[PDB]
Parts: structure tokens; C-alpha cells; sequence
């Protein structure tokens, strides 16, 4: 239940939240809301055992 | 009013103003404009 972001075109301000879940674009192929091969979800969980 | 943001679909800030009630609302939630 607990995410976190990897992937960011860049940095952060301070203070700064970010709520919209795109797909990131890794290399010069497009995306268009298919997450492929250079495409990759932005929200991994958290794994807590 | 001004309706700062970006990327129009996500985010945004929305000052409207002059209610003649006398009202700021600075709401900040998503929007979806035009």
C-alpha cells in the first residue's frame, strides 16, 4: 500500500509533491500511454515483510 | 483572476476573486479548464 517514485524528468523544488502517474520516457521512442520495452511505470511498491 | 499551473490536466492553482461577497478562493485542487 506504501509507493514511491523512480523515474523523473528532473529534479524536485523543495517542498514540492507530485500526484500524476505518466509513463516516463527513457530513450527517443514514444510512449503514448503503453508502457514498452523503454517505458516503464513510474510507482514501484514497496515491499515490507 | 489567474490560474497558474502547468501541463493543463494536473495540478493548477485558481485564483478567482471579486465574489461581491467579498471572497479569495485560492482552491487548489485538479482541474480540467476551457
Amino acid at each position: 500500500n506504501y509507493l514511491y517514485r523512480l523515474f523523473r524528468k528532473s529534479k524536485l523544488k523543495p517542498f514540492e509533491r507530485d500526484i500524476s502517474t505518466e509513463i516516463y520516457q527513457a530513450g527517443n521512442r514514444p510512449c503514448n500511454g503503453v508502457a514498452g520495452p523503454n517505458c516503464y511505470s513510474p510507482l514501484q511498491s514497496y515491499g515490507f515483510r | 483572476g489567474w490560474i497558474f499551473g502547468t501541463t493543463l490536466d494536473s495540478k493548477t492553482q485558481s485564483l478567482l476573486i471579486v465574489n461581491n461577497a467579498t471572497n479569495v478562493v485560492i482552491k487548489v485542487c485538479e482541474f480540467q479548464f476551457c
